[PDB]
């Protein structure tokens, strides 16, 4: 059919057998695995295994996920844990990606992961920068991406998009100073939903 | 529904009715569904509304030049699905998007029934029925309205 | 291309070129600035029967994640290994 | 002998043999010390017996190789190494004991 | 399939180890290089003569946006506000009402053009092709003022440029 | 009010002050401030100049769009006087050189001048007029330039009795003549600080007891002439006949005038305040009770 | 251990990058990258827009490859929605996708030598650039920001004419390169920048999150475009150049070898063109035509509701990457059902390349630091989002 | 290991919020009303957080609506009131929150329509 | 139907004007208004009204595709003509 | 309600880790004064940097005051390493926003804001 993306199916049964593989070698920190309809494997652990799942899939003979593709933080605050921490690896030798996920709240640290990718470190200061995750044992944490003295991690689904404070030249001090935001024009909010549901494979039981 | 149309005729056009200074009607995007026929009759308690001709020339209106000034005439342009009925002190004011609703309580009398304020760039755009079923219902008066 | 035959030998023998052949600056072989009108395709959905939506809708085709384990035999590897690759035959060597 | 594994930074094996023989022999040395009833144990003596069946069955090494779909013999005692150095670290884990916590009730529900 | 880009062998053989001498003393490869800086001295340069020539643009190009007409007179626009919800910059502004003919047409159009990001967008959302981006993209000014567009500066727009921006869509639409 | 000069937000830049002010001499240097203050909280400010576009550019990012205006005057010609004042509600004259010039002298820029706005500002309907004198004005002064002021003052009074007449003391200031001026080289002098007499004047608009009356503003603390300019060496690490005039006049004493302190404004100590205006330039100085 | 860190007692403004360096005479012996001096919180404006709203922001990331970062968020939205683009459309973004590497290299090469002196090649080169330009404006009427590969495959159809006038460009294109070749390889001035500069071992590499060229430079066997391909790319054939010292030299062989084979897919391109439509022919995602959207009643509705509210996306998350000019560039995207998407993370070669800077660097002298950041070919609208 | 903490979850202080927009601000916690102008019920499943409006102003260039409020867009969304309370009171927002309405079972009969001797038998269809 | 005010400034097609008492007319002295002097509601006003010979009547506004989107126009009532909702052009039957 | 401990296991040794970096900030602010020609005196930087600490003295909470603490190390080497500018650390002096006033009257006046 022209329009429709094709299934693998050999993809997807290959992806379900590695993904029972992980889960009966690290069931200590193993809490849920699953395999998206266009085939991506995402392992949900418990935080206390990030170092021993991650060292396990990059240096495991059957796993060989050598390359950290990305890691970034999602923060849902619905949940009491707001912050999910996810982990994307690649591996080289079985031409196979993986996802692995985490989570967090605002208070609880988490390991870092340097020790085991050293591409984590910068990674990991923009997660600190951006949501406010603390990762302990990290070499050096600190802001990336925001202006020095930023108050606040601008990710984070409460922050407002235009932030709290902006940016002017004073000439009575003759420097560049920080003051409340204000907008000639405010950003228009648009309620877009439609209220028809669209897709009936997603419907969450009452 | 599709998402292409193989319809290869011309279409149908009716006649625009007048029924007071509330409710504008462009009755050829009356789809039939009888809707404001039905409120007029059970709600309102109003049989000045209905049907006239038959097929597909079957038109809603109320075949006299008459008026439909009942004191919860404007709840027909909720009822109405499609842009058949509308506000004609709203017309072409404001699009849905971008009005932000506000949940409010009206004081045109002492029910208290719960209504919507659209508001857009700080301007009041139009008042809309919330629904309470304790009080109004979804309806509101047309003072209300 | 207007360049005199002497001026076009210094630059070729200079360059080690024939740059002639190959100029930077575009002359007449470009496309005319006025073209005719088009009349594009239409895609497969383009017919009068046999086609209903719910036929080719990829979106409501798509499903939730297929969940192999949740907390509430011969060794596996994600894929198999990958196969090496041949030197180009086209040019092994720069 | 090759002149070179084209990798920068991975050096030219000598003895691959040799080397190998030691590497898989002193993992399967390391995972006795594991519990028998760890999948960690069981898949890795499984793979890691089957891959040094190969390195006895073959002694040309560019058919070995073959045998190992490991890329070149250098690549597959590196990951060897590795394995090994794993192997260690997972006997101060022990990640085949129990689930530490659960997550709370809805901690992977998508959407919300 | 792979090639190598720099795994050759050097000749270590007299004559091969002398040229490379040869080169080292004699400088033979930097004298190469300048060889090819003078066979461009003595080519012809691409520059332009702006502003008396201009560089070559096509029908689709997205200029400086106008507000266009009915061959009547009569606005195009209806102010049904799909080209303000799509445009992802936020760069427009569209107020309306009934006409004093009843027609539904807009009392605000602005559009920030230091908002705007001259993406096109709003042109592929209107019905009714009523605004468009011009060919025109000699417009700086000397404030920013200047550059916050109003509904009479739009319809100015349009009626200075119709005559280039009809043939442009003429040109373009059967692609569209 | 007019519905469009009502104040809203929350008196930052893009606020709406209510204030739709004209500015005369607004390219100085207590010009500068002055406008910066109006632009900070969002007032509508006409700056008429007869310099340079060039010169009037560091007065453009002062206010949001479209609040800075600039127009064209000659102080003698008052149709442009006219065009520059007729939709504002304050005019503001800070008019003046510390020197003369062939085409202007003392009497043009602080009699013939202020006058001239004053007039046109009365006619055109401008309910605010503050006038910038000096505290040292006296038609019994030794300089020139204070006997202009003292005329300039009187006429200014006459012609527009509702206008709020300010005295200041010399101001020192990144920008001043003051201590910059003694940095380049009996008497007792109280200076007073550019950001107090921009905050004066800028609370004198918002201030109805301010209308119709004349103010002097003056520092905390009274030095000797020979005192302060040793004092200014020691932060520093190290001209015309009027010019020396004035600086050698001692700082009048008017205890009748209201103050800064009346319109909530706390003078500023030149102690706080030398380093920064002196630090481009690389112990206290006994005070006078 | 002298120090740069561009303050007090440093009278000097940095620009796009901060680089705090500590010095012992020639040596440098810590680089200290600060960035985010063109963070422009990219991925939280995304949040607000949608699907299609949201593209531009793609164009503004590697501004050097525009069209490549639209077809990397295009597959990921096209992934989630479960619908693919029609065949001409997936061969017009590989025609395009390898234009655009065209586009990179040149501006990666030619700026990485005038960086360092060679200021005469960047002039050659950018009048290729300029009639590459030309192409982008034919089809899309921008010269950089087409905006013009969208979910479901591109906006519109190859104007008549414009296939000829790319085939009368690359004609004669790799005389350019020979040229650019002439000034460059062979230079002992140039070799003696590069060889043996910030060499990096194929193990660092992989650990420190390094792609494309910076891992391929050190002899790594990985392309995207072969081991994991998108749109027709298993339909075209190339090599991919591999380096033997993993130095700046190799990398420098890499590129100008890549862009002799970009031009050789784009001349398989230019004769695989199929017909056909440009977008997928389905109308809740992709637009009707205007025609039809003037006549039809199904077209109009479908029209006012893509360019209002936008498609929904049925909910999901999807890591999605591609062979971008500097690396791999992906996105994981997040969908949470609706038309706006709820989290999209952008992953930028670049970012990686960058944080390996001081890695690289070592035991190497200050100006070899400008040759470093130029082999990893560093667009800060990447690197910050 | 692990800590025992028994105090009350308070983030104010690691968030960077202004102490205007913590103390002052008022937090609606609530459901949102059908849009009365459709059917589709699908917009009132999630609980919505919003706060109090406050002032805009016309920009006295172009008329636009000026804001000074850093929250006037913000909008929040949970699975349950239980979340949201439990998200504004870690964040330190006074709330108010509002019961969900739920339509009532209706009963519905098309043969009373047509009633032999009830008021419900409709006069037209 | 360009009209100058009292004051002398031209009120636009929108209708809007400064009214005399408005600092805001300040910004154009020195300056100009913009104000856009073909009136589309005059202009369409000068059409004359088409007869047919239907009840019915289509209008996509001229151009093809180029207009408008196709609309049907009742023309049955005989106290006003039909007017078009997108271009405005009016319809009477014969 | 237990719960992972970032630094310290309870509020006594959260203390201490207050209390070491308030002395690095008390004795880093004559530098700073210097270092960045600030206007302001050394009494006034170190008044600021109490007012900053008391602003934080109603917390309980060790892992709260943890990343407090954290905070302020890293705002310290900010300032230290001389990454911020002179705008960055006059910042905590708000020098150009007018004094909003704080009783009923005086913002019944200007506007609606409680
Ligand atoms: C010495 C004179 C050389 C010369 O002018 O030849 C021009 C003539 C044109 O060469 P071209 O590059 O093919 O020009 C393209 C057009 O054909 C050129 O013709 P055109 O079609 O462009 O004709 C229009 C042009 C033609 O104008 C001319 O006639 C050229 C006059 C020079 O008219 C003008 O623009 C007049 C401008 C005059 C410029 C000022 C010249 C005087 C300089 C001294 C004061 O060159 C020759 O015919 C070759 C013989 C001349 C000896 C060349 C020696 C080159 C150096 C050897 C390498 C060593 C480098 C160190
Ligand atoms: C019968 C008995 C006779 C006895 C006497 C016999 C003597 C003749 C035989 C010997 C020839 C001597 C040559 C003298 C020239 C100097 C040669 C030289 O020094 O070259 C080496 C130098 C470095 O080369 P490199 O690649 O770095 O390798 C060595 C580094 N360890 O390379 C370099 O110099 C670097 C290049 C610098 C120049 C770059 C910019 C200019 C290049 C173009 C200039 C063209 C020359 C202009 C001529 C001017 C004429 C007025
Ligand atoms: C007159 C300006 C000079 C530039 C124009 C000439 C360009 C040229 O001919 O150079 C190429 C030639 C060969 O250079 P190359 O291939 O590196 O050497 C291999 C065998 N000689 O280079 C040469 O062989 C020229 C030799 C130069 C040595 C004489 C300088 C003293
Ligand atoms: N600063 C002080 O020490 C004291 C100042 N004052 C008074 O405060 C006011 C301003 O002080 P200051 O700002 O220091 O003076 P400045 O010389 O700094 O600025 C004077 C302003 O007057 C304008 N101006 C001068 N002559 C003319 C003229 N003939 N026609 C038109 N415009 C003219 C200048 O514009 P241009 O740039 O075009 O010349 C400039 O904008 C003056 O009236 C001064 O007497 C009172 C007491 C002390
Ligand atoms: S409710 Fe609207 S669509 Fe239904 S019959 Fe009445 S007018 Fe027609
Ligand atoms: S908006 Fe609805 S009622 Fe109006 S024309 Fe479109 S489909 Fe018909
Ligand atoms: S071109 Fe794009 S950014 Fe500019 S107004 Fe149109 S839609 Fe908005
Ligand atoms: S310009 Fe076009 S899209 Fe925008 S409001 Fe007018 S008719 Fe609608
Ligand atoms: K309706
Ligand atoms: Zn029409």
């Amino acid at each position: 059919r022209p329009t429709v993306r094709p299934r693998n199916d050999v993809a997807h049964k290959q992806l379900s057998a590695f993904g029972e593989y992980v889960a009966e070698i690290l069931p200590k920190y193993v809490q849920q695995v699953q395999v998206s309809c266009f085939n991506e494997l995402e392992i949900c652990i418990h935080p206390d295994g990030v170092i021993p799942v991650l060292t396990f899939l990059r240096d495991h003979s059957n796993a060989q996920f050598k390359s950290l593709a990305d890691l970034t933080a999602v923060d849902i605050p619905t949940r009491q844990n707001r912050f999910e921490i996810v982990y994307n690896l690649l591996s080289l030798r079985f031409n196979s990606r993986i996802r692995v996920k985490t989570y967090t709240d605002e208070l609880t640290p988490i390991e870092s992961s340097v020790p085991v990718y050293k591409a984590a470190n910068w990674y990991e200061r923009e997660i600190w920068d951006m949501f406010g995750v603390f990762f302990a044992n990290h070499p050096d944490l600190r802001r990336i991406l925001t202006d020095y003295g930023f108050e606040g991690h601008p990710f984070r689904k409460d922050f407002p998009l235009s932030g709290y404070v902006e940016l002017r030249y004073d000439d009575e001090v003759k420097r560049v100073v920080a003051e409340p935001v204000e907008l000639a024009q405010e950003f228009r909010k648009f309620d877009l939903n439609s209220p028809w549901e669209a897709f009936p494979a997603y419907r969450q039981p009452p | 529904g599709s998402d292409r149309s193989r319809f290869l005729e011309g279409k149908r056009a009716v006649e625009d009715k007048n029924i007071g200074p509330l409710v504008k009607t462009i009755m050829t995007r009356c789809i039939q569904c009888t809707r404001c026929i039905r409120f007029a009759s059970e709600i309102a308690g109003v049989d000045d509304l209905g049907t006239t001709g038959r097929g597909n020339d079957m038109q809603v209106g109320t075949y006299i030049e008459k008026m439909f000034m009942s004191e919860l005439s404007g709840n027909i342009i909720d009822i109405c699905p499609v842009g058949a009925l509308t506000s004609k002190p709203y017309a072409f004011t404001a699009r849905p998007w971008e009005t932000r609703k506000t949940e409010s309580i009206d004081v045109m009398d002492a029910v208290g029934s719960n209504i919507v304020v659209s508001t857009r760039t700080g301007e009041v755009m139009r008042i809309l029925p919330r629904m309470h079923e304790d009080i109004n219902e979804e309806w509101i008066s047309d003072k209300t309205r | 291309a207007s360049a005199t035959r002497f001026i076009q030998w210094l630059r070729n023998w200079a360059s080690g070129r024939d740059l002639q052949a190959k100029l930077q600056l575009r002359y007449q072989e470009i496309s005319k600035r006025t073209q005719p009108p088009p009349k594009l395709p239409v895609g497969p959905s383009h017919k009068l029967s046999n086609n209903y939506y719910c036929t080719r809708d990829g979106r409501r085709e798509a499903m939730p994640p297929s969940i192999v384990m949740s907390s509430q035999k011969k060794a596996v590897s994600p894929a198999p290994p990958i196969k090496r690759w041949e030197l180009s035959q086209d040019e092994p060597y720069l | 002998l090759k002149k070179t594994t084209g990798l920068v930074g991975l050096a030219v094996c000598e003895t691959p043999h040799e080397r190998l023989k030691i590497l898989y022999t002193k993992i399967l040395d390391v995972l006795g010390h594991i519990p028998k009833n760890a999948a960690y144990r069981k898949y890795t003596e499984q793979i890691t017996n089957e891959k040094l069946s190969m390195v006895k069955a073959e002694p040309d090494v560019k058919k070995l190789e073959e045998r190992l779909q490991g890329g070149q013999i250098e690549e597959v005692i590196l990951q060897a190494e590795n394995e090994l150095s794993l192997a260690r670290k997972m006997i101060q884990w022990k990640p085949w004991e129990p689930l530490v916590e659960e997550p709370p009730a809805s901690q992977w529900k998508w959407p919300i | 399939t792979y090639k190598y880009v720099n795994l050759r062998e050097p000749s270590m053989d007299m004559k091969s180890v002398t040229d490379r001498a040869a080169q080292t003393l004699l400088w033979t490869e930097l004298i190469r290089g300048l060889g090819m800086t003078l066979s461009y001295l003595f080519r012809e340069p691409a520059t332009i003569n702006y502003p008396f020539e201009k560089g070559p643009l096509s029908p689709r190009f997205r200029g400086e946006h106008a507000l266009r007409r009915y061959p009547s007179g009569e606005e195009r626009c209806i102010a049904c506000k799909l080209c303000e919800a799509v445009c992802p910059a936020q760069a427009i502004t569209i107020e309306a009402e009934p006409r004093a003919d009843g027609s539904r047409r807009t009392t605000r159009y602005d559009i920030d053009m230091t908002k705007c990001i001259y993406c096109g967008f709003c042109q592929e959302a209107c019905p009714v092709d009523a605004i468009v981006e011009g060919p025109n993209f000699e417009f700086s000014t000397e404030t920013h003022e200047e550059l916050l567009y109003n509904k009479e500066k739009l319809l100015n727009n349009g009626d200075k440029w119709e005559a280039e921006i009809a043939a442009n869509i003429q040109a373009d639409y059967l692609y569209r | 009010l007019h519905h469009a000069v009502i104040p809203h937000g929350k008196g930052g830049r893009s606020s709406v002050s209510g204030i739709v002010a004209t500015v005369f001499g607004a390219t100085g240097f207590l010009g500068r401030y002055v406008v910066n203050h109006l632009g900070r909280m969002g007032s509508q400010v006409i700056v008429p100049h007869r310099c340079e576009p060039y010169d009037t550019m560091h007065l453009r990012p002062m206010g949001d769009l479209g609040q800075i205006i600039f127009m064209d005057w000659n102080g003698r010609d008052k149709d442009s006087i006219r065009r520059a004042v007729e939709h504002s509600s304050v005019v503001i004259n800070l008019v003046g050189r510390e020197w003369e010039t062939q085409n202007f002298d003392f009497e043009d820029v602080f009699v013939k001048i202020p006058q001239a706005i004053a007039q046109v500002s009365k006619e055109a309907g401008v309910e605010k007029f503050i006038h910038i004198s000096h505290l040292n004005a006296d038609i019994k002064s030794s300089s020139k330039y204070l006997r202009s002021k003292a005329v300039g003052e009187k006429e200014v009074r006459e012609t527009f009795p509702e206008a709020t007449i300010i005295k200041p003391a010399e101001i020192f200031g990144r920008e001043d003549r003051f201590l910059n001026y003694f940095a380049n080289i009996k008497t007792v002098k109280q200076p007073v600080y550019i950001v107090d007499v921009t905050k004066g004047i800028i609370n004198a608009i918002k201030d109805p007891d301010a209308r119709g009356k004349t103010f002097a503003f003056v520092g905390p603390s009274r030095y000797l002439l020979f005192d302060l300019v040793q004092y200014v060496f020691a932060v520093a690490h190290r001209t015309t006949r009027d010019k020396v005039e004035r600086i050698h006049t001692t700082d009048k004493i008017l205890p009748h005038l209201p103050g800064l302190e009346d319109l909530g404004v706390e003078a500023t100590p030149l102690e706080l305040k030398a380093i920064e205006v002196l630090r481009r330039h690389r112990q206290p100085a006994k005070t006078i009770p | 251990n002298l120090t740069l860190n561009f303050g007090p007692q440093h009278p000097a403004a940095h620009g796009v990058l901060r680089l705090v360096m500590e010095l012992s005479g020639e040596m440098v012996r810590k680089c200290d990258p600060h960035i985010g001096l063109l963070h422009r919180g990219t991925e939280k404006l995304i949040e607000y827009k949608t699907y299609l709203q949201a593209l531009p922001y793609f164009d503004r990331l590697d501004y050097v490859s525009m069209m490549c970062n639209e077809q990397a968020y295009s597959l990921a939205v096209e992934k989630l929605l479960n619908i693919r683009p029609p065949p001409r459309a997936q061969w017009i973004r590989v025609l395009f996708g390898e234009i655009t590497r065209l586009l990179n290299h040149i501006m990666a090469v030619t700026t990485h030598a005038l960086d360092i002196g060679a200021m005469t090649p960047f002039f050659w080169m950018f009048e290729e650039r300029e009639k590459m330009f030309e192409f982008y404006e034919r089809v899309s009427g921008a010269r950089m920001h087409a905006a013009y590969v969208r979910p479901g495959g591109v906006h519109q159809d190859l104007p008549l004419g414009l296939m000829d006038d790319i085939y009368e460009f690359s004609k004669n294109f790799s005389l350019r390169i020979d040229e650019l070749e002439e000034m460059l390889t062979n230079n002992r001035i140039w070799r003696n920048r590069t060889v043996d500069i910030g060499i990096v071992t194929a193990e660092d590499a992989l650990n420190y999150g390094f792609s494309g060229v910076m891992l391929r430079g050190s002899g790594i066997q990985w392309d995207l475009r072969k081991t994991q391909p998108y749109d027709v790319y298993d339909q075209v054939e190339f090599d991919v150049p591999i380096g033997s010292r993993g130095d700046c030299y190799d990398r420098y062989l890499c590129r100008v070898e890549e862009m002799r084979q970009s031009i050789r897919i784009i001349s398989q391109c230019l004769n695989k063109m199929p017909p056909g439509e440009i977008k997928v022919d389905d109308a809740k995602v992709s637009p009707p035509k205007r025609a039809e959207m003037k006549t039809s009643m199904e077209s109009l509705i479908h029209h006012f509701k893509l360019y209002t509210e936008g498609y929904q996306v049925p909910p999901g998350a999807t890591y999605t990457a591609i062979e971008a000019p500097k690396g791999e560039f992906g996105v994981y995207l997040v969908s949470d059902g609706s038309s706006r998407p709820y989290r999209c993370k952008i992953k930028a070669p670049g970012f990686a390349h960058l944080a390996g800077l001081d890695k690289m660097s070592k035991g190497h002298m200050l100006a070899d630091v400008v040759a470093i950041i130029g082999t990893q070919d560093i667009v800060f609208g990447e690197v910050d989002r | 290991q692990l800590i025992t903490v028994d105090e009350k979850l308070d983030i104010t202080t690691i968030t960077g919020v202004p102490e205007e927009h913590i103390k002052t601000r008022k937090a609606r916690i609530f459901v949102p009303a059908r849009n009365n102008m459709q059917s589709g019920v699908n917009n009132t499943k999630k609980w919505k957080m919003e706060f109090d409006t406050r002032e805009r102003w016309e920009n006295p260039l172009m008329g636009w609506a000026s804001t000074a409020d850093p929250l006037s867009n913000l909008v929040l969304t949970f699975s349950t009131k239980e979340d949201a309370v439990a998200f504004a009171e870690k964040n330190g927002w006074s709330y108010d929150v509002e019961e969900r309405k739920v339509p009532k079972p209706k009963s519905k009969s098309y043969g009373a329509n047509f009633s032999w001797n009830k008021r419900t038998r409709v006069s037209t269809k | 139907g360009v009209r100058t005010s009292p004051t002398g400034e031209k009120v636009t097609h929108t209708g809007q004007v400064y009214d005399d008492g408005d600092y805001r007319k300040v910004r154009f002295v020195g300056r100009q208004k913009e104000v856009n002097e073909n009136f589309a509601i005059d202009l369409i006003a000068e059409q004359p009204v088409s007869q047919v010979g239907s009840r019915v009547i289509s209008c996509d506004g001229g151009g093809g595709a180029l207009g408008h989107p196709r609309v049907y126009i009742n023309l049955d009532k005989e106290t006003k003509t039909g007017t078009c909702g997108y271009c405005g052009l009016q319809f009477r039957q014969q | 309600t237990s719960v992972k401990p970032i630094f310290s296991r309870d509020m006594n040794e959260a203390k201490r880790r207050v209390r070491e970096l308030y002395r690095a900030w008390y004795r880093e602010v004559p530098n700073t004064v210097h270092l960045f020609q600030l206007d302001i005196s050394v009494k006034q930087g170190r008044d600021k940097v109490r007012e900053m600490f008391k602003k934080n003295a109603h917390i309980t909470d060790p892992r709260v005051v943890d990343l407090l603490v954290i905070k302020g190390k890293m705002e310290l080497e900010e300032t230290i390493k001389v990454w911020k500018q002179r705008t960055h650390v006059m910042r905590f002096f708000h020098e150009t926003e007018a004094p909003r006033p704080k009783d009923f009257l005086s913002k019944f006046y200007v506007g609606h804001d409680p």
